[PDB]
């Protein structure tokens, strides 16, 4: 500890402390899930509901940043807002001049190298947030990445962060999501939510899900209602 | 004006007293707390003064209901006969232009009680380190001449570092080697006033990172406990030590309240 | 102290408080024409003398109830001083960071120093009125100006202060507790009973009434300090009545007679209150 | 306070940097002037006496224009910009509002630039404080007294930099119609002035005066010793 | 202006200390070995190989979107030590690097040039006040003309140099003197005797035989100069015909 | 209150940071001038004590700026190569725009303004030296300027800056006259002062700078005086104080 | 005692947390109360006055901003300012460029994008204001709350300001009767809510209160003093 | 809690624990070294007197402009750093102008104290070199003015809020000025019957004694345009105490 008071510092064994204050500001918030499948992503992140005065659908964290493309996050809501707006002209700066949809590994490597750059500075601090990018196309497939603050980009065949990270990663592990297609993912999707979701500290919170993949052809959208609902009483009745 | 707690004698003809060096990451404080919680000294009496800024607290080292509702200032006094011990605690800062005179009333106190030694815990800012110590380890000491000439074989033993006091004219070739403690606090001062007065005492200090000092105050707490053994020697290899030397129950939320539920 | 050009030294302060870089003879005369200046002048008003002896030796005492904060020394004066007839034997000449310009003055009927208050049917009961904020050195200063070295066992002392809610700390978020709520504090010789309950072990006060309980509990006085953590320090009506516990302790029985009374004195004084700055703050 | 924002307000609002710079002036030479009914003088001490010095280059008072010129105390290189900088502007006046610039319009120009060297944490306050006097457009008697704060009052006679005080308390003191009636009792009083504060007799005392629409006369050591003759004016007529 | 540096010899880069040590350089050095992967690099007469472990601990990650091999250019290629994000930017720092140097000089890039580039860009770090190091390794491989392979390896210090055979992370002091052992004596290296003994070297310095999962491998030959990285398929039948001697 | 970064006061009003480039000043070579009635002479003080130094060509102190001035210097002698030209920049640059050789008055003025801006906004360090001026003009004759890091600055009839500079012009004032200064006794003058002055090591011809500001033909010429003479001159000092006595 | 790291808005605490953001909320609720009801048909604003500055006329809350959009200050009367000169400046460029209503969930968005621009940078401080801002757009009533966060919230009944707790609690109870209400009623509703803030000894007078309504066809105007009267009369007590 | 470290006000531009930033309640009180200035706002016009606190009969009165006019019909009154407070003058007067040539009117009251405010509140751009204080304003500030109002009058603090206040006093005294102006304040008054309650509140307030050149007031009423008083009108004004 101690020479913790800017991102271009180095630790007397060599580490820079304020990423892992990011990486412990992660933690703070509450968990995200994404699961690749057989032929889809399918995200899905469990909102705390604050108050019932607050209209559903404010403090979203489902992001549509473009067609085919699509952003779940977590830590910061600010800085998570920041990215996701800053995701949507990379995609332009990559169809406005290369015309053609913007594959994953390439977007991913420039956000990554984005907050890379953020990471790096003095004069600002890291974006203390972590975030999801999934999608699916039949030139390319599913995938699905994973930035935190550090900067790091890895495809997952399924991630999840926030203050659950090891109980969802534990659920998650137990399923072969290699081979199955989403309406399979769906509930099990929403299964490890409530499984891993903690009341007794965080009582009153709200279910959220969005996917992209072959059922929607390569476009970004959320789970239309009725799924959502009978995924819902699936995750209800496996109790 | 040293008051005991119920106007009685508390006899320090002979028991080794402890005083902290308000200091950076008021490490010294820590490490003082630290120590009154595995040892358990009871407090005896408080140390009045008109000299430094004044907080209230209830017996932050409370470990039942009883002693829990039990006032507390910033200075108070905790002793432990047992194994011959006496302890000064300080909570609160410094006033200015105030802290001097404190030390030489303090020192003119200790003469009319007369302990035995005059242990102090300190730390130094760790920016202000010469290679020679940045190259090192932390650890650093400073006994008085009237206790060192007796007891230097078992710091010889046990491999300390001993500080290179620096010229305090330092431009000057031939100026004297001198007693320099950056961010020592009152450290220097209770030194020279110390040996002034020819006082066995002794200054242990370590060289603080900052933020949380956790680690910083169980390092400052072991390096007493190799020299004074006023706890069973340690055997670096814990099994115990790595949870025997128990937090103060008053050490809970420091950094804040908690995360209020309106931006994550 | 850094950023006068680009590239530069930052210098972050000290954590012990320490950046007073650990005294020359016009050091020390300057410090002598200094400690003369900031004087806490126990002046008997209108005369201005014969109060060196201080109050314990100078008028024996049973009861010192003592106000500081705006909003304490608010509601002490609005629910006692209309009670009973409280003349003034003096007050303490106060100047500091606080209660500046010319302290000398129309008695500064919206600041206050420190106006003390006491009964014609029993005497024997001081009200200091203040929300002046003293030197650190200038506690001792005043306290020996009243009190002296000489603790007497006869008088009871009650404190009224207000620190904003979010320097308090719990396991949950301040802004998420039902403020304005009550802590208190006694002193190892206070065995009277308490009203409200005690103030959480982490949390402590650090100030001018943390000064008087100190001072009391060391020379075995008793004395009760009560605390409410509110969120506005503006002169507030239901921070007024958050004290209203008070109003059964055995210390105030024989005070307090009549609310509505109070309560539309109250609203005179906030309808006149200060002009406030419309900053929001 | 300390280093960085370097113009700080204080904890009760004492701006450190004007206060501490106005300190600076009470360690410059003492300089005065008076604002007589046709003439002004412009009175100045050098006591550091060097006399292995050349006289010309070691001047206090400098002239502005045609119909200014000025004394000073303090950092002397910080007043020589000050000088050229309120040179060039008058100019600049005389070139495009062409006109003789009044003396209030050069004051408030040096205290407009005075005071803009209060921003712009960058920059740090001047350490001069000037005596701009002289013959207006209508051939009125002007004086202008300004301070490092930005202020840039007038006077009747003022005196600044080394104990200026007691000058000042002198001059009202002895400042009456019958002490400017004639010209030769008009520069007489600042003689008198600094006799109270010089080094023990007309030692090193450099003044000039100007009189109505002719230029700056630079009151010279001449075979009288137009300095000493003055001098003895009070030497053998003060009893 | 800015923040400005911490007050301190350690405490920021552009202090020196009384020796003028750059203290956040050797803060630098001893973070690079934060991943625990250490990697290895030699080269023979015919071939530069530099090969490292795969640490995977997690099998929801997907093992082809985790490597350190990443391709610069389809003839010069390059291994990563230290931490990912700064490596992340350094491979783009020189793939964009190296395509400028074609376009403006209309040959490729030599691979000493490329090293010598990078060395600037991270020596010009420890110039400023409010840059951090980029505290990772970066070691090259390539067939320049005529001088067959070389191996180069850049530091965040910005010191670099040619080696017949190198290596760098963990495990670097003991790599480094089984790779003089080695290199004193046995020297022709042509393919494989060649750098299979530097998968000697990663086994006995760090662990047990390895099996190829852990092992990620890329070459360039003097015969066929292409940036190419082989794998289980390949790697496998290598080191079994390494664990028979 | 606190001193730092050449821009903030004390509570006294003067810059502790000039006041301490002002110090150096005390430690470099001890370096006057003299007027005289028909020339101007410089001297200055080598601390090349080494005999391994070499190629003492054309000056190691007295730096010639214009047609017809010259300019000596002690402190930082990188912040004088600096000011010495930028010195010569000015000066040929009034030059440029009025056809004529720049008054002495005017180019020192010009200089001390920038000294003085650098003890102005910004915050880098300011120049620690302070610079003598000598040379000629129509308007004035022979003249002599010291300059000052805080922009101050005079004319002098004689002046010395460096170590024991106080002491010497102490002896100076005492010593100095009213024009009847000629060349040679200036000379002979100076090199007394500069004996007196000079610490406990004898005088050596091989540690003086001395050059001089002569007129012959409406030419104004600066020599820097070669070794010969220079024995000639001390020789000469070493017999008549063998009047001394 | 995390005080090196509750110093600038650019350091992170070894909490995952940044200190200065939640001052900043805290600075908020040092202003004046507010409410932000919402019906299926209107939107008003309900807010109280600073009546402390007696014999002298007091401040406003409730600023116009564009036809079809009002706001609301609870924070710092600066960055109030700041913000609804930028909320005019892009209601005008909105209308220029596109000649339509500016939708809200946009403009939103963009006031979050711009408040964090000083969240990452050394040398800057956040918003501190509180806002709420009203309006209606082809989609229909809405009612968003900002926070000097840099995020904002989408409800249906906000209050931001000295005890907006207990007006919150009253909003969470009354929240089913506030979707089918005349403009009266809902005003009624925002006001008692309001009036629940003030202690039992105040009463909202004409002269402390600024009711500002948009609505489907009535364009945002602001209700000021006396004006208010027909809203505020009629009203039973507590 | 223990006290430590804490960097303050290092950065311009921090807020104080519970959200009070420093700089603006530095100069907030920063001002109370000002002088004491009085302003009431009456149907029949505005007045606007205050102090000049003479230091030293050294000069002459006649220099301190203490008050001025941002135009014909907008008098201004300061108090604290006359400085900036000029710089402040400057840019009302500019703005007024560029109003009344771009808009064939006069530039209303509340307008000019809006604009005003908004000069104000650019403390940090350190590295920007255009548009910089670094420092606020440490001036008050007092307008008044006749428009399609007629009388108004608007106090300004030193951090960009404003009210349409009336009979509203600042200065060093400025507390007991109003406390004592509350309870004289008559809701419909004649003009010196303002004249004549500010008058006696200044006398009663400030520390010297009070003469003509020891004070100066200025009106403005829907007649006609700013008026600054001369000498004898101040004796025939406290002629009656």
């Amino acid at each position: 500890t101690g020479y913790d008071l800017s991102a271009s510092t180095f630790s007397p064994d060599g580490r820079v402390f304020q990423v892992e204050y990011a990486m412990k500001a992660v933690e703070n918030s509450s968990t995200a899930i994404g699961i690749r499948c057989k032929d889809g992503v399918v995200f899905g992140v469990e909102k705390l509901v604050l108050s019932k005065l607050y209209e559903e659908g404010s403090n979203k964290r489902l992001f549509n940043v473009d067609r085919h493309v699509g952003m779940a996050v977590a830590g910061l809501l600010a800085d998570a807002r920041s990215l996701a707006d800053i995701a949507r002209e990379e995609a332009s700066n990559f169809r406005s001049n290369f015309g053609y949809n913007i594959p994953l590994k390439h977007l991913a490597d420039r956000v990554a190298m984005y907050v890379h750059a953020y990471t790096l500075y003095s004069a600002v601090r890291p974006f203390g947030c972590s975030f999801m990018l999934g999608s699916y196309s039949v030139n390319d497939g599913a995938q699905l990445y994973m930035i935190d603050p550090s900067g790091v980009s890895y495809g997952y065949w399924g991630c999840a962060i926030g203050k659950a990270r090891q109980a969802a990663k534990t659920e998650i592990e137990k399923l072969q999501m290699k081979e199955m297609t989403c309406r399979d993912i769906v509930k099990e999707v929403a299964k490890i939510i409530y499984i891993v979701h903690d009341e007794v500290k965080d009582k009153a919170f709200e279910l959220e899900l969005s996917w992209v993949g072959e059922l929607t052809n390569g476009r970004h959208e959320i789970v239309p209602k009725d799924i959502r609902e009978e995924a819902e009483k699936y995750a209800k009745e496996s109790l | 004006m040293f008051v005991p707690c119920g106007e009685s004698a508390p006899d320090l003809a002979g028991f080794t007293l402890l005083m902290p060096a308000v200091s950076v990451g008021n490490v010294g404080q820590l490490a003082m707390d630290l120590i009154i919680s595995t040892l358990n000294m009871s407090k005896i009496g408080y140390f009045y003064t008109d000299c430094l800024v004044p907080m209230v607290g209830n017996n932050p080292y409370a470990t039942t209901e009883g002693n829990s509702t039990e006032l507390s200032i910033n200075a108070e006094v905790y002793s432990l006969p047992s194994r011959k011990l006496v302890a000064l605690q300080l909570r609160s800062i410094f006033i200015k232009y105030k802290s001097k005179p404190f030390c030489e009333k303090l020192l003119s106190w200790v003469k009319s009680s007369g302990c035995a030694r005059v242990i102090v815990l300190s730390s130094s800012h760790s920016y202000q380190r010469n290679d020679l110590q940045l190259r090192s380890t932390p650890f650093r000491y400073l006994l008085t001449p009237s206790m060192q000439k007796s007891v230097q074989n078992k710091i010889k033993s046990l491999n300390w570092e001993e500080m290179e006091k620096s010229r305090c004219i330092p431009e000057i070739d031939d100026s004297e080697f001198c007693i320099r403690i950056p961010g020592g606090g009152i450290t220097k001062t209770l030194y020279d006033e110390s040996c002034s007065k020819e006082i066995q005492m002794a200054v242990l200090l370590k060289f603080v990172s900052e933020g949380d000092n956790i680690p910083d105050a169980l390092g400052l707490v072991e390096y007493l406990n190799e020299w004074l053994q006023i706890l069973k020697p340690l055997s670096d290899d814990p099994t115990v030590s790595a949870s025997r030397w128990k937090i103060p129950s008053s050490w809970r939320l420091l950094f804040g309240s908690g995360l209020p539920p309106a931006l994550f | 102290m850094a950023a006068t050009f680009f590239g530069e030294v930052v210098k972050a302060p000290c954590r012990a408080g320490t950046e007073d870089e650990e005294e020359t003879p016009e050091d020390r005369e300057v410090r002598l024409q200094l400690a003369r200046k900031r004087e806490v002048r126990l002046l008997r008003r209108q005369t201005k003398t014969s109060l060196e002896v201080s109050l314990l030796e100078k008028y024996p005492c049973s009861k010192f109830i003592i106000a500081i904060g705006n909003n304490a020394v608010a509601f002490l004066s609005s629910f006692v001083m209309n009670s009973g007839v409280w003349e003034e034997v003096g007050c303490a000449k106060l100047w500091n960071e606080w209660c500046r310009t010319t302290d000398t003055t129309h008695l500064s009927s919206t600041e206050a120093f420190c106006v003390f208050y006491h009964l014609k049917s029993n005497p024997s009961v001081f009200l200091c009125q203040c929300s002046c904020y003293v030197a650190e050195d200038q506690q001792y200063q005043w306290l020996e100006k009243v009190f002296g070295s000489c603790p007497r066992k006869n008088m009871q002392i009650t404190i009224l202060t207000c620190r904003h809610v979010t320097d308090y700390k719990t396991s949950e978020s301040t802004g998420s507790l039902p403020s304005p709520f009550l802590r208190a504090l006694k002193t190892q010789n206070f065995k009277d009973s308490a009203c409200c309950p005690l103030l959480e072990q982490p949390n402590i006060v650090h100030d001018l009434p943390a000064a008087v309980l100190s001072y009391c509990q060391v020379w075995k006085i008793p004395a009760i300090l009560y605390l409410c953590y509110t969120d506005v320090m503006k002169l507030d009506l239901i921070t007024v009545e958050a004290f209203k516990p008070i109003l059964s302790t055995r210390s105030l029985k024989g005070l307090v007679k009549n609310i509505p009374q109070s309560t539309e004195i109250l609203k005179k004084l906030m309808t006149t209150n200060e002009i406030q700055s419309n900053i929001y703050t | 306070s300390y280093d960085r924002a370097i113009t700080v307000f204080s904890p009760d609002g004492h701006l450190f940097q004007v206060e501490y710079a106005q300190e600076a002036v009470k360690k410059g030479s003492t300089a005065v002037g008076v604002r007589g009914r046709d003439i002004v003088v412009l009175g100045v001490e050098k006591k550091s006496v060097a006399k292995l010095q050349d006289e010309r280059t070691v001047r206090k008072i400098c002239a502005l224009d045609d119909n200014v010129c000025m004394a000073f105390a303090g950092l002397t290189a910080d007043a020589r910009i000050v000088i050229n900088r309120a040179r060039v502007e008058c100019q600049s006046h005389r070139l495009t509002v062409e006109d003789p610039v009044t003396v209030e319009y050069i004051t408030r120009y040096i205290a407009s630039l005075k005071q803009r060297y209060t921003q712009s944490n960058g920059r740090r306050p001047f350490g001069i404080s000037a005596l701009i006097v002289g013959f207006d457009f209508d051939g009125t008697p002007r004086l202008y007294q300004t301070d490092p704060s930005g202020t840039y009052h007038a006077w009747k006679a003022n005196a600044i930099g080394r104990g200026a005080k007691s000058v000042r308390e002198f001059l009202e003191k002895n400042y009456t119609d019958e002490a400017i009636e004639t010209d030769d009792l008009t520069i007489k009083l600042v003689i008198k002035a600094l006799l109270e504060v010089v080094q023990s007799g007309g030692k090193n005392i450099e003044l000039a005066v100007m009189r109505r629409d002719q230029s700056l006369k630079i009151l010279n050591p001449e075979e009288i010793e137009k300095y000493v003759a003055e001098i003895e004016k009070e030497k053998e007529e003060n009893e | 202006m800015s923040r400005g540096s911490s007050a301190g010899f350690d405490r920021h880069i552009t202090i020196f200390s009384p020796e003028g040590r750059l203290y956040q350089v050797e803060y630098a050095f001893k973070a690079i070995n934060q991943g625990g992967l250490t990697s290895v690099a030699v080269r023979g007469k015919d071939c530069a190989v530099i090969v490292t472990q795969k640490k995977v601990p997690d099998k929801l990650l997907d093992s082809s979107t985790v490597t350190h091999l990443f391709k610069i250019t389809e003839n010069i290629g390059c291994v990563m030590t230290g931490m990912t994000a700064d490596s992340r930017s350094q491979v783009q720092r020189a793939r964009y690097e190296a395509a400028n140097w074609k376009y403006k000089y209309g040959y490729e890039i030599p691979v000493d040039m490329l090293c010598k580039r990078i060395a600037d860009i991270s020596q010009v770090y420890t110039q400023n006040a409010e840059m951090r190091p980029l505290g990772c390794c970066m070691i090259l491989i390539g067939i320049d003309e005529e001088q067959g392979p070389q191996v180069y390896k850049c530091d965040p210090a910005g010191y670099y140099c040619g080696f017949k055979a190198t290596a760098a992370g963990v495990k670097q002091t003991e790599s480094t003197s089984f790779l003089e052992k080695k290199v004193k004596k046995k020297f022709d290296w042509t393919f494989e005797q060649t750098v299979e003994t530097a998968i000697t070297c990663l086994s006995t310095v760090l662990s047990i035989d390895f099996k190829p999962s852990e092992i990620e491998v890329g070459v360039v030959t003097v015969e066929n100069p292409k940036f190419r990285i082989l794998t289980e398929a390949e790697i496998d039948a290598h080191l079994v015909a390494l664990a028979e001697r | 209150r606190y001193d730092s970064r050449t821009t903030i006061f004390s509570p006294e009003g003067r810059l502790y940071q000039v006041e301490y480039a002002m110090e150096a000043i005390g430690h470099a070579g001890t370096c006057l001038g003299i007027l005289a009635n028909d020339g101007v002479l410089l001297a200055a003080e080598r601390r090349n004590i080494h005999k391994l130094l070499d190629e003492v060509f054309f000056s190691e102190k007295i730096y010639k700026l214009n047609e017809d001035m010259a300019c000596s210097v002690a402190g930082i002698t990188s912040d004088a190569n600096v000011l010495t030209n930028e010195l010569r920049l000015i000066a040929q640059r009034y030059l440029l725009q009025y056809q004529e050789p720049i008054p002495c008055e005017q180019l020192v003025t010009a200089l001390c303004d920038i000294k003085q801006a650098y003890t102005q906004f910004g915050g880098k360090r300011p120049f620690g030296v302070s610079l003598l001026y000598i040379g000629w003009d129509k308007h004035y004759g022979f003249q002599l300027y010291q300059s000052d890091p805080s922009g101050n600055y005079g004319g002098w009839k004689a002046t010395c800056i460096g170590n024991n500079s106080a002491a010497a012009v102490s002896m100076l004032k005492q010593d100095y006259k009213e024009g009847e200064m000629t060349l040679k006794s200036a000379l002979a003058l100076a090199i007394k002062v500069l004996n007196k002055t000079m610490d406990v090591s004898k005088l050596s011809a091989e540690k003086v700078e001395i050059a001089t500001l002569t007129r012959e033909n409406g030419k104004t010429v600066i020599r820097v005086l070669k070794q010969k003479e220079v024995e000639q001159l001390i020789k000469k000092h070493e017999e008549e104080e063998a009047k001394a006595e | 005692f995390r005080n090196q790291y509750d110093n600038d808005v650019t350091v992170w605490s070894p909490q995952g947390r940044i200190h200065q953001i939640e001052y900043a909320m805290e600075a908020v609720k040092q202003g004046s109360a507010t409410v932000g009801l919402k019906s299926k048909t209107h939107a008003v604003l309900v807010a109280l006055k600073r009546a402390q500055s007696e014999l002298a006329a007091h401040q406003k809350k409730i600023l116009h901003v564009d036809n079809h959009i009002g706001i609301s200050i609870a924070g710092l009367t600066a960055d109030a300012r700041l913000l609804c000169n930028f909320m005019r400046q892009e209601c005008l460029d909105s209308r220029f460029v596109f000649d339509r209503p500016l939708p809200v969930s946009r403009l939103v968005s963009l006031i979050g994008s711009k408040t964090q621009i000083p969240t990452q940078r050394y040398g800057r401080r956040p918003y501190g204001v509180g806002l709420l801002i009203a309006g209606y757009d082809d989609m229909g009533p809405h009612i968003f709350q900002t926070c000097p966060s840099a995020n904002y919230f989408d409800c249906r009944a906000m209050s931001i300001g000295a005890r907006s707790q207990s007006a919150r609690t009253y909003l969470e109870r009354h929240m089913s009767e506030f979707m089918e209400c005349n403009l009266n009623e809902l005003v009624k509703h925002g006001l008692r809510a309001l009036r629940e803030t003030l202690p039992a000894e105040q009463d909202l007078t004409t002269k402390n209160v600024s009711i500002g309504i948009v609505g489907k066809d009535l364009e945002f105007t602001i209700y000021d003093d006396d004006d208010v009267s027909p809203f505020l009369e009629g009203l039973e007590e507590r | 809690m223990f006290l430590t470290r804490s960097e303050y006000d290092r950065g311009v531009n921090t807020f104080s624990p519970e959200g009070r930033l420093f700089q603006v309640e530095y100069a907030i009180e920063a001002i109370k070294l000002g002088s004491t200035a009085i302003g009431i706002q009456t149907s029949e016009g505005v007045c606007l007197a205050v102090e000049k606190r003479i230091t030293s009969p050294l000069m002459e009165p006649s220099s301190i402009e203490k008050i001025v006019e941002i135009d014909a019909h907008i008098g201004c009154a300061m108090s604290g750093l006359i400085a900036d407070a000029k710089t402040l003058i400057d840019k009302a007067r500019v703005e007024t102008q560029n109003h009344w040539f771009t808009y064939n009117e006069t530039m209303t009251v509340e307008s000019v104290t809006q604009a005003v405010s908004n000069l104000a509140l650019q403390f940090g751009e350190e590295d920007a070199d255009p548009g910089a204080m670094s420092r606020p304003f440490g001036v008050a500030l007092l307008f008044g003015g006749v428009d399609e109002k007629g009388p108004q009058l608007f106090h300004m603090d030193p951090s960009g809020t404003f009210v349409q206040c009336d009979a509203r006093a600042i200065g060093s005294a400025s507390e007991g000025a109003q406390s004592s102006l509350q309870e004289v304040y008559h809701k419909s008054m004649t003009l010196k019957e303002a004249i004549k309650s500010s008058l006696i509140i200044l006398k009663q307030v400030m520390e010297e004694k009070l003469n003509a050149t020891n004070i100066e007031l200025a009106t403005v009423q829907p007649g006609q345009n700013f008026h600054m008083f001369t000498k004898e009108e101040l004796e025939e004004v406290i002629k009656d105490i």
